DNA sequence: TCAGCGGTACCCAATTCGCCCTATAGGCAT
DNA sequence: ATGCCTATAGGGCGAATTGGGTACCGCTGA
């Protein structure tokens, strides 16, 4: 009915850290809340009849209305210490498989906390032998080893090539590719948010081809805004800026004939600013150069001291032009040639041969070697005006690229806002023009955990391979919350596995579904194991301690061990436990084909296999998923098909034949 | 056992009487979070760990008094055992002995104030290290903090070359200077360097240690000894600087037979 | 007693690939010789009977003197077909199990020679069964698995910590982080040159402290002269150049009293430049800024006429000072100040109730909130003198700054040598000082392939872990050509297996070893293998390995039942034991494979000991003769932190298992 | 061909983090 | 009391370090 509950907090300058102990029980949890109201609502719900606080704890608020306060010192929440105890007191060489590892805010009050733990009780504490991080946020729990493993966004290498990005990643604009990027990082699991951007791509399946080009033409606007804030923001950028303004009338027509409320509300966080507009067209060139640096950005008509300026500098090669023309007809010298030089100025140069023919009004100023030129005072005095004036219009240029900062960041917000929602539309539009072409579903959210697959596909192997994915269905629920999926190697188990890991994640970014029909149940939690037993079993464990009814589970080769007798044993307890104990959404591509026992032994568990069929040492995989076992070996007639030696093939089947003639 | 260097200290001495010629000494957090010491050394069976502990009488002056991680393998053949806090349960170590023990420092808070600061802390371990180095020119110690390995005393052949190591513990600034010490009269026998009052300088002044048959003593007899040579060659009277190491059977006449042995080497 | 030998090549903008094919027996190969006379040398050496080349092959001059000669079509070389019609011709779905996939140049030859090959015989050539690329550079042929894996600058992550780069990589300058990784990608097997390393390392180990802070001064020498050849150098990267330049005096001098002829023949490949110290010294100033854009960068006392241009701009708060003064002075307002705009220029200010009490000598220039801005000819005079003045000893600086190239590149050549050769140093120093800090020791090398390792140890690992590397003994040699490391997981199977591949890569660096002692023999390619496929990488080894080849096969057995992967271990094992004979290393959770040292000749098991002792286990990290008592992932499943219940279930399981066997 | 033209890798270079150090007091046996 | 020693904490400076700026690199329809 009423529990007595243990707990401990710590915070650094980043965010809070917390842990709780029932005693009655044995449960030990932790947890990073990064703000105040969150760590409030957490002490608030657990309600710990005795809590924890280091000395130096600074936003004291939270806890001096809390009831058997307890004053700790600093060094008791020390990592070193928490991470070296809490180790031994598991019996682990780390606390991976607790999935809290990197968690070390939280593990400071842990820390704390079984220090204290194994002080206040000194008893029999066996009943503790794990902790687990319940994130205070639970929108989406995703590990670092799937987003690695599934080449969500990155792939084995660290590129981003055959990637669900690569593939997605038609986006036009490079804010739209990153905006694409984190809600696959982030997939929202609130079902009207995923319904909002289901109901959007649907409206604009049609319309996606007219608005793709119009959003090529925005470029970075995000990174633009940036630079501006920075003050640091360049002509080209803003030229860019302009060229996107001037698609926001175009954008706004074609988005107000799409039946979409989300779409229409989208449009309005698109807005306008057609006043920025007319002040960038007014004030820059069509196509500035580089840098405001040496100058040429602000065009005629915007500021008239710039014109002022910029017509000394102009009124420059028609004096030179016409003294040149003056001077060579006077002389009678019609190698005299009136330049500039960046080191001397303006000259005048005269061939070698009619040097010393030239007047006596004429200055030496440079002794060349071919030549003889000269300087004289109207040039001289005309040499001031230009230098000068293109410094002071060029100044003028530096300053009023400044001042523009002054005028576009009172809109700022409004930009950034703006700019999210194009790059927003572009991701949006760009999985509409994914959908309308692959013919994607929209997948319908239910109650209880399971997905149900019709005729569903691979979203990336698909896209590389030169032969139709072979699209295999799923039937996921609570009622069948478990598949031993045996078969050959290139069976397609790894890849059914993966397959429907990124369904799932595809399913929860409200974006369409590679399959013909899906209906998706809650997946709070998307585990992984990754293939290479110190890196394999550390994931599974934690796998086990964190996965819920709810949880998703993808378990590849949970066998990979010191034996054919460990790996089975493990995998086998690890089965029982997911259909058992947890009850948890379990995929088990494994080849222990002692494991097809389990159907007959638990409750839950379904035998599935991938249909593979050989024809002398070559071999060709169905890739389709049927309710059943696994024939025998494959290895042997794949072997050939990975190039290996028929030396090693036909000794394979020497020895292959010693070994089956006992099992 | 209240300073972290003590542990250190004790500790690191706990290996030298095992007969070891290898020290791996090392600490994080200026020895606040890692005080780890491991030998090549002689090992220690399981039955002598379990009563050593609830050198036996250092171990348990730093054992149920700390997190104190205990294990060793005995150089006959054997599977390397490991106690921690009072329970022993077998690890993997070569031959010797390794005490990585974290702060003495749990249930004492007036022992935290004590502590003053850290970083200094480490530079006083340093200096038990440093001392230690100079007594055992045999063994080669290995000092590291906060992982980084920091200073590298490796142990000179017998009458190899002595000044790399002697220069790690001093420094380049006395290595240059440094003038060494041969005297032998009967049973006494007197070794070491000496830094050339002439171009000793403030840096050098830091130096001023005296070793009596691997024991540092801190005797102000000796002050008197060298102050009156370093007097009584040229006028001026500063600071000075000197490593220096007697031999004697196991105090007047000793004074006398040091000071003799100083002025002979300068000029 | 000459054969009926068969070839193709053919030529991009790269360089040049070549095949060849004996119909008497059937071998296939390939090559990518990138230079003309490794080309000839080629050709000269399989001396085809028959020869194919491309209708547009540019360099005619190698073929044009050749027998059997034959002027084929281009598509024939293209590799879509050479690729599509190569992998159904051997079965495969890829040619990554041949070791040749990414060599596409070799491959244009290889595929027009079996489409010529199909054309020419036009019966079935199963005895074409594989082909193989042969890379035979000094340098080691290694697949991108091994450095993977080992992660010599890479780990599994993708991260440059907990590699073999950051361990040798404490090079106080980049350039020398650099060519420490490339030595690393590229060993050097010519085991005079390895010499040459090992003799200047050991010379090295006494002076390495010395020297090194030295070397931190010379920052990236290397792609400063990149910029300056470029012509786009920064006067940042100059001065750090002069900087390097002051310090090799300072290094002739302590690298004079080494005793080490390759230690005094890299002291003079480094040279001395102190003319062009002088140069840098005396032209720019100690620091300067960023861009020569901004100016200040060359000092006073190199050219006469920038610092006359300087004079101009120098003779500005004087002048102003005095104008302040004398103009505060005979109008009376006190508020009057002259100050710079860089927008309008310079500028006399004063105060909105003293602004219209100004003499008739003043132009409006600009209106302010609080006061009125004027100019007057004395000022507007003095603001030409001084704009000009910047722009024009700002452009000397400019042309100065290019004129400083034409200085430097005619030693640019002889730079890159003394850069290359700094870059080496701080490399070999760093090997130096690192062997001096971790107790390496010099490897020779023998005639034979063997590695013979005391008390030897994992140059990564031991350093990472906290505790201290248990070391292990080997000996490999073609009497005792593979070992069987059957063990648990923390057993080191994989650490003794990889600890091992470094220590062959790093003796073939010419570096002192993670080792007490090594006698290391002829190890030509290195082959590695890790699970991300599989069958692929096994494969490539299979077909490349020789008897001089180190393998590291890594738990092959991931496979589809117990049968076919111990089945295909076991058939790997006497293949590299029967035929191949190549020094061997499979370790692998197949105690079943223990009946093999009792089957083939050169096999011997070993094994890691770990004995359990309560609940919990020590594993002795020591390699024994014999092979694994018992399963270990029961014991380890606990100290990944996986329930005791699905361990005691695993338990329970196991027993009903193991009564059957 | 072609002239931008945006991207993109990569070398800086001010910024951030950790290490040193010297005036600034205390400190404790005498 | 006391007087020479001794550690100390803020401040200064140096060593990593990642964002910002640049020179380069294809390249992309036109
Ligand atoms: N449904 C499918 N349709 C076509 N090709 C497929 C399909 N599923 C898998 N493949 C191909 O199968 C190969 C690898 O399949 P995968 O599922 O990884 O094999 P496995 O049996 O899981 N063994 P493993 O390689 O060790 O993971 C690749 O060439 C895939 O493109
Ligand atoms: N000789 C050794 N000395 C010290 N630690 C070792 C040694 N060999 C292995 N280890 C440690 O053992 C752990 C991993 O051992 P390793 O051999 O890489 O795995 P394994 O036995 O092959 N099983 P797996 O993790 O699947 O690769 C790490 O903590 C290593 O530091």
């Amino acid at each position: 009915r009423q529990d007595n509950l243990l707990a401990a907090i710590w915070q650094d300058s980043k965010g809070f850290g917390y842990a709780t102990l029932d005693i009655s029980s044995g449960r030990f949890r932790l947890s990073e809340p990064a703000d105040r109201e969150t760590m409030a609502a957490e002490l608030q719900r657990t309600n710990p009849a005795e809590l924890l606080y280091a000395e130096d704890f600074a936003e004291m608020s939270l806890i001096e209305g809390r009831r058997g306060l307890r004053r700790r010192p600093l060094w008791e929440f020390e990592i070193d210490t928490a991470r070296q105890q809490l180790n031994l007191q598991f019996g682990t060489r780390d606390l991976v498989g607790f999935g809290v590892e990197n968690a070390p805010r939280g593990l400071s009050a842990a820390g704390a906390l079984l220090q204290y733990a194994k002080c206040t009780q000194r008893t029999t504490l066996p009943h503790i032998r794990s902790i687990t991080m319940e994130r205070e946020q639970d929108s989406i729990i995703m590990d670092a080893a799937t987003r690695r493993n599934l080449e969500i966004t990155q792939n084995l290498a660290g590129g981003a090539e055959n990637t669900l990005a690569s593939v997605l990643d038609s986006t036009v604009t490079p804010m739209g590719s990153r905006m694409l990027k984190r809600w696959l990082h982030m997939p929202v699991r609130d079902t009207r948010v995923l319904l909002e951007r289901q109901q959007t791509i649907g409206a604009l399946q049609d319309f996606t081809a007219g608005l793709q080009p119009v959003l090529r033409q925005v470029g970075d606007l995000e990174r633009i805004l940036a630079r501006l804030a920075l003050r640091t923001a360049r002509p080209r950028d803003l030229a860019r800026m302009r060229h996107a303004f001037q698609q926001l009338p175009e954008l706004r027509a074609q988005l107000e004939t799409v039946d979409s409320a989300p779409v229409q509300a989208l449009r309005e966080k698109m807005g306008e600013f057609a006043e920025l507009r007319d002040l960038l067209e007014r004030a820059i060139i069509d196509t500035p150069p580089v840098l405001v640096r040496d100058g040429g950005v602000i065009a005629s008509g915007y500021n008239e001291e710039l014109d002022e300026w910029r017509a000394l500098a102009d009124g420059a090669t028609d004096y030179l032009e016409r003294l040149e023309v003056r001077e060579r007809e006077r002389t009678g010298l019609d190698t005299l040639k009136v330049g500039f030089n960046a080191v001397h100025g303006y000259y005048i140069q005269i061939s070698r041969g009619q040097s010393h023919l030239a007047p006596i009004n004429y200055m030496r100023r440079q002794t060349l070697k071919n030549a003889e030129r000269y300087i004289i005072p109207e040039l001289k005095e005309y040499e001031d005006k230009v230098l000068t004036s293109k410094g002071k219009a060029l100044a003028l240029e530096k300053q009023l690229y400044e001042e523009l900062f002054d005028l576009l960041l009172p809109h700022l917000e409004a930009l950034q806002q703006s700019a999210s929602a194009l790059a927003e539309l572009d991701v949006l539009v760009n999985l509409a023009e994914r959908a309308y072409t692959l013919n994607y579903t929209s997948p319908t959210f239910i109650d209880k955990p399971g997905i149900r697959i019709t005729e569903g596909r691979h979203p990336v192997v698909e896209q590389v391979l030169n032969e139709p994915f072979i699209a295999n269905p799923l039937n996921l629920s609570p009622q069948r919350r478990m598949l031993i999926i045996t078969g050959p190697n290139m069976g397609g188990k790894s890849t059914y596995m993966r397959q429907t890991a990124l369904i799932a994640l595809m399913a929860y970014i409200g974006s369409y579904v590679p399959a013909q029909k899906v209906e998706i149940g809650p997946i709070d939690r998307i585990f992984t194991r990754v293939g290479a037993f110190m890196v394999e079993m550390t994931e599974t464990a934690n796998i086990l301690h964190n996965a819920t009814e709810y949880s998703l589970v993808l378990m590849d080769e949970i066998g990979r061990g010191t034996s054919t007798y460990d790996g089975l044993s493990l995998a086998w307890a690890v089965a029982e436990n997911l259909a058992n104990k947890i009850k948890a959404l379990t995929l088990f591509a494994t080849h222990y084909f002692e494991l097809t026992q389990l159907p007959e032994k638990m409750e839950g568990v379904a035998n599935v296999h991938l249909d593979a069929l050989e024809h002398g040492d070559t071999i060709a995989f169905m890739h389709s998923v049927q309710d059943g076992a696994a024939s025998k070996s494959y290895g042997l007639a794949v072997a050939a098909l990975a190039g290996v030696p028929k030396e090693v093939i036909k000794r394979a089947r020497q020895k292959l034949r010693e070994l089956e003639s006992i099992s | 056992v209240e300073r972290p260097a003590s542990v250190v200290k004790e500790l690191v001495e706990n290996s030298l009487d095992a007969g070891a010629t290898r020290i791996d000494i090392d600490i994080e957090r200026g020895g606040a979070k890692l005080i780890r010491i491991r030998d090549n050394g002689s090992g220690i069976k399981k039955d002598e760990l379990a009563l050593a502990l609830a050198r036996g009488e250092a171990l348990a002056s730093i054992s149920s008094v700390s997190r104190l991680t205990l294990t060793s393998r005995t150089a006959e053949q054997q599977e390397a055992w490991q106690a921690y806090a009072v329970t022993v349960k077998p690890a993997a170590h070569p031959v010797g002995t390794t005490l990585e023990v974290l702060d003495l420092f749990y249930n004492t808070p007036a022992r935290r104030k004590f502590l003053r600061t850290e970083k200094t802390e480490f530079n006083h371990i340093d200096e038990i290290i440093r001392r230690i180095a100079l007594a055992r020119f045999d063994v080669t110690i290995n000092l590291s903090h906060n992982g980084k390995i920091v200073r590298q005393y490796r142990a000179v052949p017998e009458g190899g070359q002595k000044e790399r190591r002697l220069g790690a513990i001093l420094g380049t600034a006395f290595l240059e200077q440094a003038l060494a010490i041969e005297w032998q009269h009967g049973d006494l026998t007197l070794r070491g360097w000496v830094a050339d009052p002439n171009h000793t300088t403030p840096a050098l002044a830091e130096i001023q240690y005296f070793y009596v048959n691997g024991r540092m003593m801190r005797d102000r007899l000796i002050n008197h000894a060298i102050r009156q040579a370093y007097e009584d060659k040229l006028g001026a009277d500063q600071q000075p600087a000197f490593v220096l190491y007697l031999e004697i059977d196991p105090s007047r006449l000793v004074h006398d037979f040091i000071y003799q042995g100083v002025l002979s080497v300068l000029q």
